[PDB]
């Protein structure tokens, strides 16, 4: 009965159809308040723009008839008697239900009935400005339900052309246009149809139902039923209804039902007309105080896009916010950043984030909204942008609604995901296209084609390298030059030319050029602060020092700046490149040289050679005179750190890092030249400001190296200078943000108390899409749009698992196990583009393109390091359980052989690591503990079936459980392993026999 | 099943942990047994994702604890 009552009242009152049941309950409650909520007034604004309390009060008059109060009083008097007349509770309840349908205010005086709400809404609508009068394009008939069938890309532009017919009329909203999705409920479509057909309106608006093909069958059926029913009753005989569908899905219910109505002249408009139409409607008048004033032509909406990453989108938004703070003369201009991370756009998150701003204070104040559509987003973007930018609205069925205010500026930061129409949807919008340095030089001022930012060009970062390089190329004297802070020389073009020439990359982004400049700036600063460049203090012994420093540091930058990656195009190696490092120690008196040696040649010059191969890495780095001079200063040239004592290595390391004490925290970590170079690299990146993203297999040594470095810097103090987060597919963005904020607090505390920096480490970050949030932390230096606190001593590290694919034989084994996979590789949705994830060795998602240039290989684990780690683990076992040396040797050799065999067996095992050996040692330990009792039972059991070393026996069963069971070609494994077992145990047959006898003993 | 949600696996692990709470883990153990795991493999709900943390420590966001580390067999 209530549903019938609501339908009848919705036919009697037009504007109720603007809202749903819960929205109507909200309004009924709020409007009686003084003042109503800003949310309610926004919801009403879709009927009467800028609805205020005065508007609601004026609308309330007349709707509150005295006849209604008479009815209320009558029912309040009658109900006691009516209820006394009936005795059963159910009859009393039925009476109450009827009287509540007759007069609700008698029961709930603090709420409006549907009739009074309808009248109030109609009064609000009538107080508004001029009605909307729209005209349909040619080929579309009034009074007829029109149908358009087109390609997906055409769906949205076509609907827009429908409204273009009247370019002077305002843009539509949810009242006129509904974008269908599989989740679209019947209530939305019903309210749209009611708004189109039902009477009570003041103008000839147009109504569009787009992407109807996506509607579910049930919703489409109910919509058709409602449409026909409405057309049977007293309805608008001049209605203008349009359905738009995707030709591919034409076979579905709604396009089929209206096939007769199909129109063959699909409406379209040229891109220039759509651009002019949208720009005109977005243009803000001069008198209205708005953020748009900073934008090109007072446009209240704008897109910032690029073809690749690191080109100045976020920088452009920042500069725009600054310019707005300066020009608008307002005390503060709120900036809100929203990051879209989920692959499928969640409009509810955006609405939740925007709702705080509904407050009245913002309704007439410049505000900038920044929406970042990260690379993670793949679907739902065009619909979202259509709804928010064009339809000016966002909504959830819960009832709260967002309306796009022209006094606010909306800027969208997105990377051009161009993949088919003649133009991409984004082009219709006012757009700024950011270009990389080479395009900036070649193509070149304009406000939509930004070049080199002048604040950066005047910064120390660019100016010191720029001036040094400018003198270097002309071979001018650098011995006397000295960069004066704040000085500025040359032009942006020459700076870009010199950087791009020396950068090493061909077509670099702005982030890569920034990292190069930052590195060369830091090291030139250290050079200028050293004693070799101090007031003379040397006479003239060091002629050409700065020339050499510039040349070598230009070469050194190659490792930190240049990429290390070239659907699975993502890999390169660490050992394939030399790592010649030079450091200026904080004492300003000494230097550290690692990763290369200096050799004098016949040409009177000195060349750079690899400490390992002796091959020439780079020639003519300096002249022999400088080499002799630096030797006279006792500079440690041609040092071989591999032969030095442990404490000397630790001292050189602490000196280079700036640590005062060489307190060894772990005597087991081997301080080879490679590990020391890796540490020095992570240090340099922390120092200059380059993010640290590493790629390496599990067990390659990342965690141990980071822990060793943290301990070495900690100096034994009792502090938590390092936080390790183990990322997984379930790690959401909120978890990352909370961890980052906790780490920032801990870092501030550590810096205040102990003056110690803090490290945050993300392991297996790529395993989740939330990796894009980690990008924000590393590159953007923000957290959920909020900026990080500089000088907190917090450094962030991220480790990425490699992108590898199973072999075809192993994939066959996987697809053939059991009854096979429940889903075929073709139908899978769990895929990295063309590749299903199950075929990958690591469940990893795609890297944000901004991080790709930063990733560098941590290096593979060499056989020697594997054997040494195995030896350490076996020795720990020996100490724990009192093994001898023979058992230690056998266990080490057999674990090494097992790892080797599994690595060779690419058809059965794709993943090998050291954790397996720990697992196998654990099994061995367990077998040893019980070995006393189990063997007794075995002797009993075997006596039914009418000598053993517990160590070799436990080893046999551990090998059996860990390796033998997973394998199919068990015989080859047993053949290989047998060689290492002492006699008479050097037989595959005896291994199989003992495993079988144990399995039997367990079944007994 | 293809309709199994992450919460089912989480609640199962939590229940095993409640069983292990207060007992000597050198004489008692609780095991989680998953039947027909392959059915959940590529479901849109992706429940198996929870396995990595729950296998390692026994908690997704809770802090580690000895009783939370339960045994596991998937058939
Ligand atoms: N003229 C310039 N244009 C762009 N960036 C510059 C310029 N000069 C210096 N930079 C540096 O380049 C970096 C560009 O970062 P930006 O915020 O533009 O990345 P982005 O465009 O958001 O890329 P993504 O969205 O993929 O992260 C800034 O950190 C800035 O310091
Ligand atoms: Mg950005």
């Amino acid at each position: 009965s209530w549903k019938r009552f609501v339908t009848q009242k919705r036919m009697e009152h037009f504007y109720l159809n603007f809202y749903t049941a819960e929205q109507l309950v909200y309004l009924s409650t709020e409007l009686r308040k003084q003042p109503p909520s800003d949310a309610a007034l926004t919801m009403l604004s879709f009927i009467k723009s800028n609805c205020t309390l005065r508007d609601v009060l004026r609308a309330s008059v007349g709707c509150g008839s005295e006849a209604a109060r008479y009815r209320m009083r009558r029912v309040m008097e009658e109900l006691p008697l009516m209820l006394l007349s009936e005795f059963s509770l159910v009859d009393k309840l039925r009476i109450i239900m009827e009287q509540s349908m007759r007069c609700l205010p008698a029961f709930l005086p603090d709420c409006l009935d549907l009739e009074t709400l309808g009248h109030c809404l109609a009064h609000l609508a009538g107080m508004g400005g001029s009605p909307v009068e729209r005209c349909l394009p040619r080929g579309l008939q009034v009074g007829q339900p029109n149908l358009v069938v087109c390609g997906h890309s055409e769906v949205l532009p076509a609907a827009l052309a429908v409204y273009m017919q009247t370019p002077s009329q305002p843009l539509p909203t949810y009242d006129e246009v509904l974008l269908c999705t599989p989740a679209t409920t019947f209530e939305e479509v019903a309210l749209l149809l009611r708004r189109c057909l039902t009477l009570g309106s003041l103008g000839h608006k147009v109504y569009s139902l787009l992407f109807a093909d996506q509607l579910s069958y049930e919703v489409a059926r109910q919509a058709e039923e409602l449409f026909h029913n409405l057309c049977t009753q007293q309805h608008r005989e001049d209605y203008q209804l349009v359905m738009v569908c995707d030709g591919d899905w034409e076979h579905c219910y709604l396009p089929s039902a209206f096939s007769q109505h199909k129109v063959f002249v699909t409406p379209q408009a040229p891109l220039e007309a759509i651009q002019a139409y949208l720009a005109g409607h977005y243009r803000v008048p001069k008198q209205t105080l708005s953020a748009a004033a900073v934008f090109n032509d007072r446009l209240c909406v704008g897109i910032v896009a690029s073809e690749r990453a690191g080109v100045g989108k976020s920088l452009y938004v920042k500069r725009l916010h600054d310019k707005m703070k300066m020009q608008l003369n307002v005390k503060n201009v709120p900036l809100k950043t929203i990051r879209l991370i989920d692959p499928q756009v969640d409009e509810s998150r955006v609405l939740g984030a925007l709702l705080p701003f509904l407050d009245a204070q913002y309704q007439k104040v410049p505000v900038l909204f920044h929406l970042d559509v990260t690379s993670s987003v793949q679907t739902g973007i065009w619909v979202f942008l259509f709804k928010l930018l064009i339809l000016q609205y966002l909504m959830d069925i819960n009832g709260k609604m967002w309306l796009r205010n022209p006094c606010h500026l909306y800027i969208v930061e997105i990377l051009e995901r161009r993949t088919v129409p003649q133009f991409s949807f984004l082009d219709i919008f006012p757009k700024v296209t950011c270009r990389p340095p080479k395009e900036v030089i070649d193509m070149e001022r304009s406000d939509t084609e930004p070049g080199m930012d002048l604040w950066e060009f005047c910064s120390e970062t660019f100016q010191r390298p720029y001036q040094y390089l400018r003198r270097f190329n002309q071979n001018q004297d650098l011995d006397t030059f000295q960069y004066q802070e704040g000085s500025v020389e040359g032009t942006p073009e020459e700076c870009l030319q010199h950087f791009l020439f020396h950068c090493g990359v061909i077509n670099p982004s702005w982030s890569e050029l920034r990292n190069f400049a930052r590195f060369l700036n830091y090291q030139l600063r250290d050079c200028e602060a050293s004693l070799f460049c101090n007031p003379s203090f040397i006479g003239d012994t060091l002629r050409g020092f700065k020339k050499f420093v510039v040349t070598f540091m230009i070469f050194m930058a190659r490792d930190f700046a240049t990429p290390s990656l070239h659907p699975f195009s993502l890999r390169k190696r660490w050992e394939s490149e030399p790592h010649p490092y030079v450091f200026f120690n904080d004492d300003h008196t000494t230097m550290t040289f690692i990763g290369f040696h200096l050799q004098p040649n016949i040409n009177g010059s000195v060349d750079a050679i690899s400490h390992l191969t002796g091959k020439v890495i780079k020639r003519d780095v300096m002249t022999r005179d400088l080499y002799q001079g630096l030797l006279l200063q006792r500079v440690p040239f041609n040092v071989d750190f591999d032969k030095l004592p442990r404490h000397k290595k630790l001292e050189r390391l602490c000196l280079t890092l700036g640590i005062p004490q060489a307190t060894d925290p772990d005597k087991t970590y081997e301080l080879t030249t490679d590990n020391m170079l890796k540490i020095l690299a992570i240090e340099m990146r922390f120092r200059c400001g380059i993010p640290v993203i590493i790629m390496g297999e599990t067990g390659c040594g990342k965690t141990r190296l980071i822990k060793f470095l943290s301990d070495l810097r900690r100096g034994g103090t009792n502090a938590d200078t390092i936080k390790l987060v183990k990322v997984h597919g379930g790690t959401t963005a909120d978890m990352i943000y909370s961890r980052v904020r906790e780490a920032e607090n801990v870092a501030f505390a550590n810096k205040d108390q102990h003056q110690l920096d803090t490290i945050l480490f993300f392991d297996e970050a790529n395993t989740t899409e939330a990796i894009s949030c980690i990008k924000e932390v590393l590159c953007d230096h923000m957290v959920d749009g909020q900026p990080l606190a500089e000088d907190s001593g917090l450094h962030i590290i991220a480790a990425c698992n490699p992108y590898r694919k199973h072999s075809e034989e192993m994939i066959c084994r996987l697809e053939s196990a059991g009854l096979g996979y429940r889903v075929s590789m073709e139908e899978t949705a769990d895929r990295l583009g063309s590749i299903p994830l199950r075929q990958l060795v690591y469940r990893v998602h795609a890297l944000p393109p901004s991080l790709i240039p930063l990733v560098w290989d941590f290096g593979q684990l060499s056989d020697v390091a594997e054997k040494l780690y195995i030896q350490q683990i076996v020795q720990r076992l020996v100490e724990s359980i009192s093994l001898d040396e023979n058992g230690t040797r056998v266990i080490t050799e057999v674990l090494c052989a097992s790892q080797g065999f599994m690595r060779k067996t690419e058809d059965e095992c794709s993943f090998v690591s050291l954790r397996d050996v720990e697992r196998c040692v654990k099994v061995f330990r367990w077998f040893h503990e019980h070995s006393a009792m189990l063997l007794a039972q075995l002797n009993a059991f075997l006596s039914k079936s009418s000598e053993r070393d517990p160590v070799l026996w436990s080893l046999m069963l551990a090998i059996g459980v860990c390796y033998h069971a997973s394998l199919e070609k068990k015989d080859s494994y047993r053949k290989a392993i047998a060689r290492f077992f002492p006699k008479p145990y050097d037989d595959s047959r005896l291994l199989l026999d003992e495993i079988t006898r144990a399995q039997d003993l367990f079944l007994d | 099943s293809p309709h199994s949600t992450p919460q089912g696996i989480i609640s199962t692990f939590r229940q095993c942990a409640r069983f292990q709470q207060g007992k000597d883990l050198q004489q008692y153990v609780s095991v989680v047994v998953l039947d027909e795991v392959g059915l959940a493999e590529d479901s849109p709900k992706m429940p198996l994702k929870t396995l990595h943390p729950l296998l390692e420590d026994g908690c997704i966001e809770d802090d580690p604890a000895p009783h939370k580390k339960v045994g596991f067999v998937g058939i």
